[PDB]
């Protein structure tokens, strides 16, 4: 047993499409193996709406810094909180990467800091294509041929005498980064260009695309006990990465043969690797045949470890962290079973399916199809004891409008006229599934489906049995159906939605007439043993493939509904305001039932509540599971959208909703209502107007002049549909609050960086505000207090504020916990949702002590800064550029004596790096007044500029020196001028500023200035008061939240 | 006791030699205030021939961009219970007395609020104060510094009593008699009364045409000879009619530029608004070649010291009195080069009756006020 008494585990800092809530997950699960034996924990992790960060609780680090996961920061806190132990691989690749750098550089050696788990030596060795392919080359293993290489011009070397089609993967990167594959000379000269911004080495090795991938998670101990806790069968073949399959767990198409060979070498691999602790592992195995190929071991807890911890009920993450403390296996017990140990292997007596779920329509320049490099935002996992019953409640659970398996595209979007279904087929997409079905309703063989798709015919068979289910439904109606094939139906996983559209009836009808014939799904327990044990734990799905439940229905308890899968604009800031509502009814005695369909949450970790159902978050199983339960009730308003937009079919299907009513949450998404509500109250806000016609649209918008918002959409010009003023050079402001019978108990205003324009979720925020007037923030009070009482509200809340001088207008209002509701608790040490959650239930509320409207909290000693994240690398071609529509996909906040080095701390934590070279500044003419006085002063902080044409003339002209450069539609045009692609790679050129607006002359131009930035990896700053803040600040420490506070 | 208390102040230091201060404004950086007549100096040489022209000196650092903040109250027993926060418009380095207030704040962060107001309580727990007194703060973000303190009302406090509809000495007098106070409705530390629904702002009044050759420029010594007050639903509105009352007279014809260099990049947009306005834009020579090489047309003339070496550039004197010229903006600084030259147009526009403006935060206000009858009891209902 390795000796420590104090470890600093790293996070992954904001999330991103790669790299999410999975960390988040694992690292609470380390920190709780820690308290369990007595260690002290530091906690470093950035992301402020992490579950993790939280104060309180087992599973919270004894302190906790917000700040940015990189090797100049991680040596402060090691140097001022002397660990002595190092975990690592609990905060994806940005942890590795940081902790790689800081051994190489010798800090770990230096302060005496032991890394616990598996070693730095390991973790190289999997991270270096190279290193990797030499370890298993010792021990004979298979893999492809391939060649690591170190540039461009060697790459194409090894291509050739591999022969394409090859591969290129990076070193030292997850979700395929930088990957791709390349049919040709042509395709490998891009992609290995861009991989090189990225990484130092990539993998250059021939295709074994359409073999079928399969993942094993596997454990290894400090007793060189070595097991496979779980293994995954992808549905999409090789060449669609691991994140953005289908994946089924445990294999469906294997046999003994197959799947016992690929876990012994699984064994031997992480054996001979040194690994201690867990770690995922990928194989190609080919189709037909015995053959097989190693493609990666990750070395670190990850999104597949969380997927499998979720399937099997075996928490990988706890365990690898027990096991970094040198206790073997056998030590450890099954939490579950609470009678054996954690040495074997799950059996699970159901399948589970997880489905990715995507965000791609917005960006316009990134296409719907996918590869090697992921571009998933989020998943889901649905349990079933049939395939079919699993992979359409999978299917439902990514989004609301996804029926399940059907021939018909989500968002309610047609099959384009000149459609190629062939095409569609053999090139996968996020819409391949619905393709697929299509093909089958228009009579392609299966066989020829499997030979475009590469998945395995054997799963292909199951998707046809569901879509001949729905067409023995079409022909058939209330009084034609039998019980035995409604029975069926609901077997292989159809709702009683897809139902209702064959027969001709509701979705309440068929509801009911299902009923009527007594069938209902069964309560079954996940308990890691297939039975052999009974659990002591209440982890549960629900199943139409049974003849009983597992469980009781005695306690009758309090239900909280959880997110969902994360997507753009919905995080784990929606599961901190679930986990948060279960920990504030445990900490009251209060029986808890939580449902939630995401594996990467702490909402979906069974320690957390009585009864957890990972289940779907519909209408028909939320019913199933409240009246099944008897429930004495359910908070639909810590979970964002998803759960809030059932209130009222909740409402009227007999559930009791705690707090505000379902009645005041309809009126106020009601926006006529609500307008007419605030004419009512004296509450300004932005003209606006629903039409139908052309006409009616102009003249509104000539009535109260251009720009307009339009539902989303601007326009400036002239050259049913909601219209709205768009107010400009105005500040936005958020109120995030709580109320209890009408009246306000705690609140919080911040303001945004950037102008109205940006969306909230996209916009840096500060908090207290800082530019607002005084009278301002009265109207903002006052306009808050009038909503809450004519809302009636008791429960989280928030409003949107527009503010010019002290004109004070209302956006919107959501009758729910905003994404700002963590950011702002910690930063006022409240738990909002902790004082909601007890106003929600009736429990007592001391008053004195809140942020109420009367007596708020405004820290006096610092201030708090949240900055947006995003993923611009791996939406390729994406334009980079904030629009109304939301982009970001996760969010930092640091902590400063000011704004500007809040505001610093915050821009690092995103990845952001300070220039220390030249800068590129290309602005719209209009933009000239405002940013002359940012230019002097890079200018005067020695920053040597650049610029695009009219821009160098115009700074020269004001003597600020520029050097200009040339368009790159014009290369060669002019020798005088410098390429921007060339002055970047030389390295002369490290920040880029580009500020279009509406009125930008090159638009394609501009476009591609700022997506050179984002391809080459230098920052990119795109937004004028975010750059005025940038400038100001790098004209002048590694303190956090607590050092404030004190 | 500041320091005690661990509240923020400008380095100062008291001293009796040449090589104290050198050696304390060198430690300290330049420019910094001078009381030996209240004079700054922005360099080595500015200050050796100030002091060769005058017992101790006392120094203090001048901080430069700086919001200015004023704190009128009344204790009672070291409580206040009774306090009023106003923003001057201008930068501090405009005396309180010349300078313009918003009240209630309208550019200051909410933690800087937050720390006037914690100063003001420990002060006036310090001075064991009951009575009427003021505070006078520097604000630059969230750094909170004390100027000084007055243990006496202040001159702002007829505007604050009015404008919130308090008697702050009618509470005043009362706690020093002993006399009973209800503090429910006062706008004590933790029950401030802001208006909401309407802004004051209160403009210095100047008699420079009075002051025969005077040049009609803002030192750290005061000038101003009164003060109105109006108010507005916003600012805009409300500083108009301070401004108007104070007889400046909104320009209908020309505006005369001359900005020291320094000020350029902060002034482009207030040009450009002044423009896009329908103002036609004079100015002097360097400032003409700018504003022109910006795109804002602007009309050269002549300096007053050049009058006849070139017939391509009209007089000033001459514009004024055509009635092309009726307002003149003068922004000089340290580092202003005509000094002399712009002296005579400044006092030009004085002994031609229109009006001046030489502070560039009144002057982006007013270009941005002038983009477009009602009182106090207006608003208080
Ligand atoms: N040789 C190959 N031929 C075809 N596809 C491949 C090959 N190697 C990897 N892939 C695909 O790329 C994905 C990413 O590769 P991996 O080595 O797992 O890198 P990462 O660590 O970035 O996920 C794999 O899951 C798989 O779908
Ligand atoms: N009247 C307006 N003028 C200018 N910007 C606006 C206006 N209304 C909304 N916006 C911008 O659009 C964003 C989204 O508006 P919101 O009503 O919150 O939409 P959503 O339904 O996506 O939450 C806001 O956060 C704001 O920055
Ligand atoms: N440290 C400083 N930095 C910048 N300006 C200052 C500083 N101290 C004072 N001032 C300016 O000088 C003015 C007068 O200061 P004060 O000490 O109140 O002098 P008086 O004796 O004239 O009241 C202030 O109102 C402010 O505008
Ligand atoms: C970003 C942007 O709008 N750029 C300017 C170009 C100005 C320049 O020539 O530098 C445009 O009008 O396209
Ligand atoms: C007021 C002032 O300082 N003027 C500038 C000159 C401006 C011009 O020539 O246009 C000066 O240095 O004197
Ligand atoms: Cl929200
Ligand atoms: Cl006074
Ligand atoms: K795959
Ligand atoms: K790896
Ligand atoms: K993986
Ligand atoms: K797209
Ligand atoms: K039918
Ligand atoms: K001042
Ligand atoms: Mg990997
Ligand atoms: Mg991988
Ligand atoms: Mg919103
Ligand atoms: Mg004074």
């Amino acid at each position: 047993r390795v000796e420590v008494s104090k470890v600093l585990i790293l996070g992954s800092g904001g999330l991103s499409i790669g790299q999410a809530g999975e960390f988040d997950y694992s690292g609470s699960q380390a920190v709780k193996a820690m308290k369990e034996e007595n260690v002290k924990t530091v906690l470093m992790n950035p992301n402020i709406a992490s579950v993790q960060t939280n104060e309180v609780g087992l599973k919270q680090a004894d302190t906790v810094y917000f700040l940015p996961i990189t090797p100049q920061f991680v040596t402060e806190v090691i140097k001022a909180e002397q660990p002595d132990g190092l975990i690592l691989g609990m905060g994806g690749q940005t942890a590795l990467n940081c902790g790689v750098e800081l051994f190489k550089r010798g800090v770990l050696k230096e302060y005496g800091v032991k890394v616990l788990g598996t070693s730095v030596e390991s973790i190289m060795a999997t991270e270096d294509r190279q290193l990797f392919s030499d370890k298993l080359n010792e021990i004979n293993e298979k893999i492809a041929p391939s060649f690591a290489v170190e540039s461009i011009e060697d790459a194409l070397k090894a291509a050739d005498t591999i022969g394409y089609p090859v591969m290129i993967r990076s070193a030292y990167a997850l979700g395929g980064l930088g990957s791709g594959i390349c049919p040709n000379r042509e395709t490998l000269m891009d992609l290995s260009t861009k991989a090189f911004a990225m990484t130092n080495q990539i993998l250059v090795e021939k295709s074994v695309t359409g073999w079928k991938e399969i993942e094993y998670e596997v454990v290894r101990d400090a007793d060189d006990n070595c097991v496979t806790v779980c293994n995954m069968e992808n549905v999409d073949a090789m060449g669609v990465h691991t994140g953005d399959s289908v994946v089924v767990a445990p294999a469906q198409t294997l046999s003994n043969a197959e799947f016992q060979m690929l876990r012994r070498t699984s064994i031997n691999v992480v054996r001979h690797l040194g690994i201690v602790g867990e770690c995922n592992i990928q194989f190609a195995l080919h189709p037909t045949s015995m053959e097989y190929c190693i493609i990666e071991v990750n070395a670190r807890l990850s999104r597949s470890s969380a997927l499998a911890s979720k399937a099997t009920g075996y928490p990988l993450a706890f365990i690898a962290a027990k096991i970094a403390l040198g206790i073997p296996l056998p030590e450890i017990k099954n939490v579950v079973s609470g009678k054996t140990s954690a040495c074997f292997e799950p059996s699970l007596d159901y399948m589970v399916t997880k489905i990715p779920r995507w965000d791609l329509d917005r960006f316009h320049g990134t296409s719907s199809r996918i590869g090697s490099s992921m571009k998933s935002v989020g998943e889901v996992m649905a349990i079933g004891r049939t395939f079919e019953e699993s992979f359409q409640k999978a299917l439902r659970m990514c989004h609301p409008s996804i029926e399940g398996f059907t021939p018909r595209l989500p968002m309610n979007k047609e099959w384009p006229s000149n459609l190629d279904l062939r095409k569609e087929l053999s090139e996968p997409s996020s819409t391949r599934i619905y393709a697929i079905a299509k093909a089958i309703d228009d009579n392609m063989s299966l066989d020829e489906i499997e030979k475009l798709t590469y998945i395995d015919k054997w799963f292909l068979y199951k998707m046809r049995d569901i879509l001949n289910m729905e067409k023995t439904l079409k022909g058939l109606n209330s009084e034609s159906m039998t019980e035995e094939t409604l029975k069926r139906a609901k077997e292989i996983g159809f709702s009683d939605k897809q139902i209702s559209k064959c027969l001709g009836l509701t979705e309440a009808q068929t509801r009911e007439l299902r009923l009527k014939k007594n069938i209902h799904p069964w309560v079954k327990q996940i308990d890691t043993l297939a039975a052999e044990y009974p659990s002591v734990t209440n982890y549960l799905y629900v199943t139409y493939n049974g003849q009983e439940h597992d469980v009781n229905f005695d306690d009758h308890g309090m239900m909280v509904l959880g997110c969902g899968p994360y997507h753009i604009g919905s995080s784990v800031e929606f599961d901190w305001c679930a986990v948060s509502s279960i920990r504030t009814l445990r900490q009251l005695g209060k029986k808890t039932v939580v449902v939630n369909c995401n594996p990467e949450t702490v909402s979906t970790d069974f320690d957390e509540c009585d009864k957890l159902y990972f289940e779907e978050l519909s209408l028909e199983r939320i019913l199933d599971i409240y009246h099944q339960e008897a429930c004495g009730g359910c908070i639909i308003s810590v979970g964002g959208q998803i759960p809030n937009n059932l209130a009222v079919p909740l409402y009227k299907n007999g559930v009791k909703i705690m707090g505000t009513s379902p009645l005041q949450i309809d009126r106020a998404e009601d926006r006529s209502i609500f307008s007419a509500v605030l004419d009512e109250l004296k509450v300004a806000q932005a003209p606006w107007k629903a039409v139908n016609t052309l006409n009616e649209a102009l003249e509104f918008a000539k009535s109260v002049d251009y720009p307009c918002l339009l539902r989303m959409n601007v326009v400036f010009s002239e050259d049913p549909v909601v219209l709205t003023k768009f107010v400009e050079g105005a500040r936005e402001v958020e109120m995030d609050a709580v109320g209890k019978d009408g009246r306000v108990i705690s609140h919080a205003i911040s303001e945004h960086v950037e102008d109205a324009g940006v969306h909230s979720g996209d916009a840096t925020l500060m908090l207290p505000t800082q530019t607002i007037s005084q009278g301002a923030i009265e109207k903002v009070k006052d306009a808050t207090r009038k909503i809450a009482k004519a809302f009636a509200i008791s429960g989280p809340f928030n409003v949107q504020f527009l503010v010019k001088g002290n004109d004070v207008l209302v956006i919107e209002c959501n009758l729910r916990a905003s994404r700002s509701f963590p950011f702002v608790s910690k930063t006022l040490g409240v738990d909002f949702i902790d004082v909601a959650t007890k106003v929600m239930i009736g429990e007592n509320v001391d008053e004195k002590h809140l942020p109420t409207l009367d007596h708020p909290i405004i820290p006096a000693d610092y201030v708090a800064i949240k900055a947006p994240m995003f993923s611009w690398p791996r939406l390729r071609d994406a334009d980079p550029i904030l629009r109304c529509e939301m982009a970001s996909t996760g969010e930092v906040a640091c902590f400063g004596e000011g704004i500007h080095t809040a505001f610093l701390k915050a821009m690092l934590s995103t990845g952001f790096k300070i220039p220390q070279k030249g800068i590129l500044i290309g602005i719209q003419q209009s933009f000239r007044p405002r940013f002359l006085g940012v230019a002097e002063q890079l200018h005067n902080e020695g920053f040597k500029l650049f610029a695009t044409e009219a821009t160098s003339d115009w700074l020269n002209a004001n003597n600020v020196p520029a050097t200009p450069v040339a368009w790159p539609s014009q290369e060669g045009q002019n020798p005088s001028l410098s390429s921007i692609r060339k002055l970047i790679r030389d390295g002369s050129i490290d920040l880029v500023i580009n500020l279009p607006n509406n009125n930008t002359k090159f638009v394609h131009d501009n476009y591609v200035i700022r997506r050179t930035a984002v391809d080459s990896g230098i920052p990119l700053l795109t937004n004028f008061q975010v750059t005025k803040l940038f400038a100001e600040a790098v004209q002048k420490d590694s303190k956090s939240l607590f050092h404030y506070r004190q | 006791v500041l320091d005690e208390l661990k509240v923020a102040q400008a380095p100062w230091k008291a001293v009796n030699t040449l090589n104290e201060a050198l050696e304390f404004a060198k430690s300290v950086d330049y420019p910094c205030l001078l009381r030996p007549a209240m004079n700054v100096v922005f360099s080595e040489d500015e200050m050796k021939k100030f002091l060769e022209e005058a017992h101790p000196v006392v120094l203090t650092k001048f901080v430069e961009g700086a919001r200015e903040v004023e704190m009128d109250a009344v204790g009672k027993d070291g409580r206040v219970i009774s306090h009023a926060i106003s923003e001057h418009v201008e930068d501090a380095g405009v005396h309180s007395g010349d300078a313009t207030l918003m009240l209630p704040t309208q550019t200051i962060s909410q933690g800087a609020i937050e720390k006037v107001k914690d100063a003001t309580r420990k002060i006036a727990k310090a001075f064991a104060i009951s009575g009427p007194f003021n505070v006078q703060f520097l604000v630059k973000g969230n750094d909170v510094l004390v100027i000084e303190c007055n243990l006496r009302a202040s001159r702002s406090f007829p505007f604050v009593s009015k404008t919130l509809g308090v008697d702050f000495i009618d509470v005043a007098t009362k706690v020093m008699i002993g006399e009973n106070v209800d503090e429910k409705h006062l706008p004590t530390l933790d029950h401030p009364i802001i208006p909401a629904d309407y802004v004051a702002i209160k403009a210095p009044m100047f008699s420079w045409p009075r002051l025969r050759d005077a040049d009609p420029i803002l030192r750290c010594e005061m000038a101003s000879t009164g003060e109105v007050a109006c108010f507005g639903e916003g600012i805009h509105t409300a500083f108009l009619k301070a401004m108007l009352s104070t007889g400046f007279k909104i320009p209908q014809k020309g505006i005369l530029i001359g900005i020291q260099q320094s000020f350029r990049p902060r002034f482009l947009g207030v040009a450009e608004q002044l423009h896009n306005e329908g103002f036609k834009l004079f100015a002097t020579e360097a400032t003409s070649d700018w504003l022109n090489a910006n795109n804002v047309p602007a009309t050269p003339v002549a300096w007053p010291s050049q009058e006849g070496q070139n017939p391509s550039l009209s007089s000033i004197r001459k514009l004024i009195r055509d009635g092309s010229i009726d307002l003149v903006i003068n922004l000089p600084n340290n580092n202003t080069k005509f000094v002399h030259d712009n002296y005579v147009i400044r006092r030009t526009a004085v002994d031609s009756g229109i009006p001046l403006l030489t502070n560039f935060q009144v002057t982006k206000l007013f270009a941005e006020a002038v983009q477009k009858s009602k009182s106090l009891f207006h608003y208080r209902q």
